[PDB]
């Protein structure tokens, strides 16, 4: 990681 | 061949012009071509891989995708409704956990398993890897993908969600692999996506509707949805005997659609993943 992938998005 | 109200996605990647619906490919699609998305795992369970899908590898407890993000790229790359190559086989490599989160060893460890176990497999069309995953630059990680790339593999990986230069990310700044940015249906750079002279060319990332965990769907957006697409691209193009693993990025941005998309940076190229498909 370091990306992403949170689901609440921007 | 057809396939009628498509992603927007798509379409897209087989049209010189934004706006259409349908999605234009060859029959082949992929067949014979084998992909490894290197992320939270596959639901191989999924109806939409029919089979096609399988787990080969994972760093953790399980090698169930607890999270999503995995499954929906790998939809992209070859699920039947929503893939590019939808004949491809896809083979699943869990190095992030539930949370999307991994390791910089892990990812790297995940990227040499991938350069090895391709020997054990049947893809007499070619292989590819997607990864749709990066963190702050690593001359470490940046060399575990140039290594996957050198053993004959297509690497393609995602520019980030940073709105700026990939110059400071990997394993996206590694100049050997193919980086990958996004656009939306307007074509535009999106918002979010990372830009700059590293970047190979760009693919739909904004709203990508995709496979999902619990045998459903969702739409979401990043340079993580574009990363399959082109990944995808080359497992088709592959299979059609147009390129090769070692020639596939650079194929794909002397075909695609220049000039075409708006607010790229100056020093960003200006290139759209394209199929050229004329039936
Ligand atoms: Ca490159």
């Amino acid at each position: 990681k370091g990306e992403a992938d949170a689901l609440s998005l921007d | 061949a057809a396939q009628t109200n498509a992603p927007w996605g798509l379409a897209r990647i087989s049209s010189t012009s934004p706006g259409t619906s349908t999605y234009y490919y060859d029959e082949s699609a992929g067949q014979g071509s084998c992909v490894y998305v290197i992320d939270t795992g596959i639901e191989a369970s999924h109806p939409e891989f029919e089979g096609r899908a399988q787990m080969v590898k994972t760093y953790y407890y399980s090698s169930r995708d607890g999270n999503g993000h995995g499954t929906h790229c790998a939809g992209t790359v070859g699920s039947r409704t929503y893939g590019v190559a939808k004949k491809t086989q896809l083979f699943g490599v869990k190095v992030l956990d539930d949370n999307g989160s991994g390791q910089y060893s892990t990812i790297i460890a995940g990227m040499d398993f991938v350069a090895s176990d391709k020997n054990n497999r049947n893809c007499p069309k070619g292989v590819v890897a997607s990864l749709s995953l990066g963190g702050g630059y690593s001359s470490s990680v940046n060399s575990a993908a140039a290594r996957l790339q050198s053993s004959g593999v297509m690497v393609a990986v995602a520019a980030g969600n940073n709105n700026a230069d990939a110059r400071n990310y990997s394993p996206a700044s590694e100049p050997s692999v193919c980086t990958v940015g996004a656009s939306d249906r307007y074509d535009r750079r999106s918002s979010f996506s990372n830009y700059g002279s590293v970047l190979d060319i760009f693919g739909p990332g904004t709203d990508i509707l995709s496979t999902w965990i619990g045998g459903s769907t969702r739409s979401i957006s990043g340079t993580s949805m574009a990363t399959p697409h082109v990944a995808g691209l080359a497992a088709y193009l592959m299979t059609l005997g147009k390129t090769t693993a070692a020639s596939a990025c650079r194929y794909i941005a002397d075909t695609a659609n220049k000039g075409d998309l708006s607010n790229i940076p100056f020093g960003t190229v200006n290139l759209l993943a394209y199929n050229n498909y004329q039936a």
